[PDB]
DNA sequence: TGTATGTACAACCGAATTCGCGACATTGAAATTTTATATACGCGCCTTTTTTTTTT
DNA sequence: AAAAAAAAAAGGCGCGTATATAAAATTTCAATGTCGCGAATTCGGTTGTACATACA
């Protein structure tokens, strides 16, 4: 048998928005999972008082999904995935 | 201690397909020479179709480092699987690769009363989670501790007195040991 | 003829000894504490009132 | 049909909001202030063989 050619289009994936939105997403989802975990550890490890706002952030994804988009640094790890459009015309 | 109960109960395991097992967490066996057929209990009539012949190495145990009550019921006699009335069970099968579940319910309310309640809805703590002295008195009841325990700790005299500090310590300052160094740290004798 | 003796000069070994972080205790203090009085609102809670419901 | 009981509700009531004042007595608290803990460090005694050498 041959060297497997490496370049046979069909060994591709195309991450599409979709696929790409979940990396983002999922890790940043992570984000909130440790911040508020450690607030409550410490209104617990303080017998504060357990109020929700404050236990999550909401900006934690907010901010984080609007920057990623905004330049196409993507954690860094990664840029040229974020343009603006090309209104030029139509076909463009 | 291990023990065998037969290990030669000569036994049939079979593989089913979901629905059956599932039923299944009687019937007729109608061996026709090797044409083996089953008569189910009401239902379908499913016959015996011959997995493997001969099966070995291959034996029912049971249990009841630690050991357990541990038996040996028999070695596996024939291997079947089943053949499943027929196109009920064809089409079930079918429409059993037909299978779904849940997207997402968006809100259907306008926003702001969706939204003002994520924000100041004015409410607290609907759900509870996470809620959280006389000389000569001092003196005496100073000298019971110490009399009543030789390890009368200071601050646990002045829970239990109830009394001031200040004169707790007094009254255990020349009524009682003062021992602040030493293997009995905080004890007044 | 077997033995007792002084002394060596070299690699091995373990034995015994003194330095700073954490635990709290320290006293220092503020905050809270209770009281009158007008002001008004808005907490909750008291009793009563009325209503409603049930049974005979 | 009537009595009777059960229940809802209504309303005013008290000092938890504000504020100024004093009184004092408690409580809590924060800012350093002394106590061990494991690591860090240096000294000679023992032993074996040589080698000369002398009494039993």
């Amino acid at each position: 048998k041959d060297q497997d050619d490496r370049d046979h289009f069909g060994k591709k994936r195309l991450d599409l928005a979709g696929p790409l939105l979940a990396q983002l997403f999922k890790t940043l989802f992570k984000k909130l999972t440790k911040d508020i975990f450690r607030y409550m550890q410490r209104t617990v490890e303080e017998a504060h008082d357990f109020n929700m706002k404050l236990a999550i952030n909401a900006k934690t994804i907010t901010s984080g999904l609007k920057y990623a988009l905004a330049t196409g640094n993507w954690g860094s790890s990664r840029a040229g995935v974020s343009q603006v459009l090309n209104r030029y015309t139509y076909s463009s | 201690d291990l023990d065998l109960e037969r290990s030669n109960r000569q036994v049939w395991l079979v593989r089913l397909p979901m629905f059956l097992a599932e039923k299944w967490r009687l019937g007729k066996i109608r061996i026709n020479k090797s044409k083996i057929t089953l008569l189910l209990n009401e239902p379908h009539e499913y016959d015996l179709e011959l997995t493997k012949k001969v099966v070995e190495n291959e034996y029912v145990f049971t249990e009841q480092t630690i050991p357990k009550k541990t038996a040996i019921v028999g070695t596996v006699c024939h291997e079947c699987q089943v053949m499943p009335y027929h196109k009920i069970v064809e089409q079930r099968r079918n429409i059993v690769k037909l299978n779904n579940k849940e997207r997402i319910t968006t809100l259907d309310e306008t926003v702001g009363v969706t939204m003002s309640h994520t924000g100041m809805s004015m409410r607290s703590d609907n759900s509870n989670f996470l809620k959280v002295m006389p000389k000569k008195e001092i003196l005496d009841y100073l000298f019971k501790l110490f009399d009543e325990y030789d390890y009368w700790s200071l601050k646990g005299l002045k829970e239990r007195t109830r009394q001031p500090e200040a004169h707790l310590k007094e009254c255990l300052d020349k009524v009682a040991t003062l021992v602040k160094k030493g293997p009995y740290a905080f004890k007044y004798t």
